[PDB]
Order: structure tokens, then C-alpha cells, then sequence
């Protein structure tokens, strides 16, 4: 089947800068290929068809073209509700097939991760279980890293994690992860520490609590 | 007015077969193939079949061999897609498009249904336990104090989770869920000025309608 290798499949920018976004064809495609954008809801709308004409109704800013196997969606001037995910289609022959996408992201200032640490509750303790829950709230850049520590030993078992998506008001990233233990195993130990790495500080944020400490 | 309207939200065992439909209104029905599209959580786009109604002419991406079965009635303007020896890869939104029969470059997937999300699973319906995530007692930073809630063990999506009855929403993330066995997990933080807390009281909303579940926890300071 026909492969479209699509690229970068990241890309930071600020408002008002040019981007494009290309989709490298393993075999011709002609002009049938289109671009979709799809909405954080999952809404996807077409954008560009045939390569390079414009949908009714979608801002000029968007264009299309081609060069040799390459074909490219441009942005001429990013404005704020095009900072989503975006899919090349081609439709020369059956099976139709995608390019891997591209998302998009606001470029900002970086920030620290405010990082806060949270001792089991006791309805939970009552029930069996202990979680530990690290929250790691608006960081920017989106890598980073969590590490648990017990008793100064590194745990990796046990461990979720969940982050939210760029926010639309201040373009953080904010991330929770969660340490989840038998009552038992977590009452066998004493000190426990959620361990941020990230690029705006050259040493780790830790956050501990002490179970023995009331 | 060109719409294509999918067929709601399931929720089926694995091994099942689940009939999803797109229903077309606003053009010649006949005179466009209707196209699915399967999308993972957090993945890619993927191609799986095509209808032409009514004929017998289907195609398929080879993957979704013995999983993808289409059909279409021309007289209710709808087409199918059965998914039969569901799996948990299976869980995926699935979106139907449309590509015209003929000679005309803007009318190739030019309109999307807003898609039909399956969930499968063995799990049955269950309540969240709902716990209260209250400071260790530490510096407190200086400024800001940061509470949550740990919203544990629910089945199926979604639950509601507000602070102060959607009051204070100002300092809040509410995290994605995450499958702990075959249950669902999430939390919520909220950050607050210290001059506000312990001072007064800090409560989360969970609801999980679904196990007509409805629940407030105050935040208590732990003091030990």
C-alpha cells in the first residue's frame, strides 16, 4: 500500500509565525492528497483538497503545494485556535491511507513544574490500599520526568501516570502520578519522595513526607 | 445542509459484535461511497473500508480482514459497519466520510460525522470511592496551597469533579482517567491562596452518573 511518512511529527511555534507540515509519498499520489485538521474535541474538518485548493469557509492563511514526492501544508500566520493536530490523506489508490500526524504547540516561557506530594487518606488506609499522588502543575516544555523514591530506593511498580493536554489560557502542561501500594507495603516504610526533572532547573524538585511523622 | 450523522457511544464484552451506523441526509445517498475511519486513543488516523450504497461494491484495508463487515439501506439513507470478535484494541473512536462516485476533486472526504466512540470491556458498573488529598503537613510553600481529590476505581467514563460546586475553578486541573485493573482512576488539584485554607472549608463534586453516584469531600487539614 501506498505510505505517507508525515513530518515533524512535533513542532513548537509562537502566533503569528509561518509553519508547514509535509507528507512524503512512497509511490505517485498525482494531486489526491488532502490535509484535516482535527480539533481537540475530535471534530476533524477537511482543509485542503486535491493538494492545493482552499474548503469554503477556510482561512487564507492555509495553503497547499507540492514538490516532487513532497507535499506541504503552510501556515502562512498562526493565530491561536490553529494549534492542533493535523493529518494528510491520500486518495490516489485504495487502501487509502494517513500520514502519522502533527500536533502543535504554543511556544512560551519556560516553567518549573510546581510539585506537590500527598500522604494516603485514611477512608483509603481503612480500605486496603494506599495512594500516593504527586501533582507536577503548569511546566513548560511539555518532557519530563517523574521519579518515586521509597526509604531512598528508587520503586517503579505500582506507578500511573496522567497529564493533561497544553492549557488554552496560560499554554503549562500539568501532569499527576500516582503511587498505588497494598496498606501493608506502604506501612513497611517510612519516607516517600515524587522526583521532577526538567530543563529550567539543573537539579531535580523533590517532594517528600515522612508516614511516621504524625 | 450535507450531514452524516453516527449512531451513539457503546459499550460492549469483549468477543461481541457491535453495529455502528452513519446516516446521511442532504445529497444523493446513492452517488457517494461512505468511508470509515478508525482513530486509538491517542494515536493516528486509520483508514478500514468503504461502502458504496446500494451495490455490492465494498472495499477494506487488509487488517480489518474477518473484523469489518459494511453494508448499507438505501432506504433510511444509512450504512453500517459491523465489528464482530471484539477486543480491547478495538476501543476507538470510528468516524464515517464520504467520497463521490465521479470526476470532481471537492468532493472526496469532504464532510466528517463527529464520530462514534466504543469502549470495550469485561467491567461492570461501579461507583468511584472518592478520597480527599490534604497536605502532609509541609512548608506550605509561602504563598499558594495545593489540595485534590483522588477519584479511584470507577466503571465506565465519565465522572463530573468540581470544587466548591464550580464556584472555584480558577486553580484546577482535572487529569485524563487511566485504567488501574479494568478500572478507571483520575484526580483533581486544586491550587488556592493559603490565606483561604485550612481557614475554611475546601470541598470536591464527584458525580459518576452512570452508577447514579453523587459525592462531596471537604478537605480536612491533617494535623497528624
Amino acid at each position: 500500500d501506498i505510505q505517507m511518512t508525515q513530518s515533524p511529527s512535533s513542532l513548537s511555534a509562537s502566533l503569528g509565525e509561518r509553519v508547514s507540515l509535509t507528507c512524503r509519498a512512497s509511490q505517485d499520489i498525482g494531486s489526491s492528497l488532502n490535509w484535516l485538521q482535527q480539533e481537540p474535541d475530535g471534530t476533524i474538518k477537511r482543509l485542503i483538497y486535491a493538494t492545493s485548493s482552499l474548503d469554503s469557509g477556510v482561512p487564507k492563511r492555509f495553503s497547499g503545494s507540492r514538490s516532487g514526492s513532497d507535499y506541504s501544508l503552510t501556515i502562512s500566520r498562526l493565530e491561536s485556535e490553529d494549534f492542533v493536530d493535523y493529518y494528510c490523506l491520500q486518495y490516489a489508490t485504495s487502501p487509502y491511507t494517513f500520514g502519522g500526524g502533527t500536533k502543535l504547540e504554543i511556544k512560551r516561557a519556560d516553567a518549573a513544574p510546581t510539585v506537590s506530594i500527598f500522604p494516603p487518606s485514611s477512608e483509603q488506609l481503612t480500605s486496603g490500599g494506599a495512594s500516593v499522588v504527586c501533582f507536577l502543575n503548569n511546566f513548560y516544555p511539555k518532557d519530563i520526568n517523574v521519579k518515586w523514591k521509597i526509604d531512598g530506593s528508587e520503586r517503579q511498580n505500582g506507578v500511573l501516570n496522567s497529564w493533561t493536554d497544553q492549557d488554552s489560557k496560560d499554554s503549562t502542561y500539568s501532569m499527576s502520578s500516582t503511587l498505588t501500594l497494598t496498606k501493608d507495603e506502604y506501612e513497611r516504610h517510612n519516607s516517600y519522595t515524587c522526583e521532577a526533572t526538567h530543563k529550567t532547573s539543573t537539579s531535580p524538585i523533590v517532594k517528600s513526607f515522612n508516614r511516621n511523622e504524625c | 445542509q450535507v450531514q452524516l450523522q453516527q449512531s451513539g457511544a457503546e459499550l460492549m464484552k469483549p468477543g461481541a459484535s457491535v453495529k455502528l451506523s452513519c446516516k446521511a441526509a442532504g445529497y444523493t445517498f446513492t452517488a457517494y461511497w461512505i468511508e470509515w475511519i478508525r482513530q486509538r486513543p491517542g494515536h493516528g488516523l486509520e483508514w478500514i473500508g468503504e461502502i458504496l450504497p446500494g451495490s455490492s461494491s465494498t472495499n477494506c484495508n487488509e487488517m480489518f480482514k474477518g473484523k469489518a463487515t459494511f453494508t448499507a439501506d438505501t432506504s433510511s439513507n444509512s450504512a453500517y459497519m459491523q465489528l464482530s470478535s471484539l477486543t480491547t484494541e478495538d476501543s476507538a473512536i470510528y468516524y464515517c466520510t464520504r467520497d463521490f462516485s465521479g470526476d470532481r476533486s471537492n468532493l472526496y472526504f469532504d464532510v466528517w460525522g463527529t464520530g462514534t466512540t466504543v469502549t470495550v470491556s469485561s467491567a461492570k458498573t461501579t461507583p468511584p470511592s472518592v478520597y480527599p488529598l490534604a497536605p502532609g503537613s509541609a512548608a506550605q510553600t509561602n504563598s499558594m496551597v495545593t489540595l485534590g481529590c483522588l477519584v479511584k476505581g470507577y466503571f465506565p467514563e465519565p465522572v463530573t469533579v468540581t470544587w466548591n460546586s464550580g464556584s472555584l475553578s480558577s486553580g484546577v486541573h482535572t487529569f485524563p482517567a487511566v485504567l488501574q485493573s479494568d478500572l478507571y482512576t483520575l484526580s483533581s488539584s486544586v491550587t488556592v491562596p493559603s490565606s483561604t485554607w485550612p481557614s475554611e472549608t475546601v470541598t470536591c463534586n464527584v458525580a459518576h452518573p452512570a452508577s447514579s453516584t453523587k459525592v462531596d469531600k471537604k478537605i480536612v487539614p491533617r494535623d497528624c
